[PDB]
């Protein structure tokens, strides 16, 4: 899903995103809260194409970082891939109230045998992204936990490839 | 050392 | 989303199915044509999560490939999430008839400056899986260039980190 | 040697 976004820069001079150089593209490795980022909708994950109509294409991540800080103008305009790789999978808690995986840093590390995750085909070595459409990334193992266990039985997660 | 690991 | 599908074996007693384990799930790697398994949909990136009632969570690829070929009875049941389309990419040729791109060995390399595939954010190291709903994994360079190049003006890309 | 790229 492509779609073009406008920021307008803060009080302080920053939008309140980091991005990171992947595989030759620009991915948002991280989104501070009420940032000019944040009201436009960027995630972790979200693909950076372009910045102010250039190609963000083979960049490292400090030149995006010296793109965004030299920017000329209160308005910067990004064309942006929602975040692509993504998957969702809905599990339901068991009598014990577990859904059946280990986590460590917001990443899925084993899938518990016979379990609501198992069925489900949760995978291995995936990020949390959000859980039932609440937002977890940068959350420490134990707010995440507290957000699962505080859930219903129906546990639904969107994941991502680490 | 602890691991540090949670279960869902 | 999930659905389940019951697949009858072909009178060569097979179903054209070829399936890989990615992060301790299970997904459709090859689906033959005119297969029953091309009849009830199947996809590559399509991902199987019970076999006959059993859940694939974890298995190899031979393990699977070793149920398939077990599987008695004519039919095979297997439930079935469809591919999200999450790893698809959409350039447009040059008026060089070109996208932007230089392959080998079935994986993408570099990203030629101002082309549709810098345009549309294409990443190096990554695996070209399938060229217009067409399936190129296992075929030689050339036979995907030729594919490429007899493709119309728009050229739809799956792919696959190496 | 060659490269045995091929530009798309």
């Amino acid at each position: 899903g492509i779609r073009e976004v406008i920021l307008c820069k803060d009080q302080d001079g920053k939008i309140g995103l980091r991005l990171k150089s992947v595989d030759n593209g620009i991915f948002v490795q991280l989104v501070q809260a009420n940032s000019p980022a944040s009201l436009v909708g960027l995630r972790f994950g979200d693909q950076v194409l372009q910045i102010n109509g250039e190609n963000c294409a083979g960049w490292s991540s400090d030149k995006a970082h010296k793109v965004l800080k030299q920017a000329f103008g209160e308005k910067i305009t990004m064309t942006i891939r929602d975040r692509p790789f993504e998957r969702t999978v809905t599990m339901h808690k068991d009598s014990s109230g577990h859904v059946g995986f280990i986590f460590k840093s917001g990443k899925i590390t084993s899938i518990v045998k016979d379990s609501s995750a198992a069925r489900n085909g949760l995978l291995t070595d995936h990020h949390i992204c959000e859980i039932n459409g609440q937002n977890v990334i940068g959350l420490k193992d134990a707010q995440i936990a507290d957000i699962l266990s505080t859930a219903g039985t129906v546990v639904t997660i969107t994941i991502m490839p680490a | 050392a602890p691991t540090n690991e949670f279960y869902a």
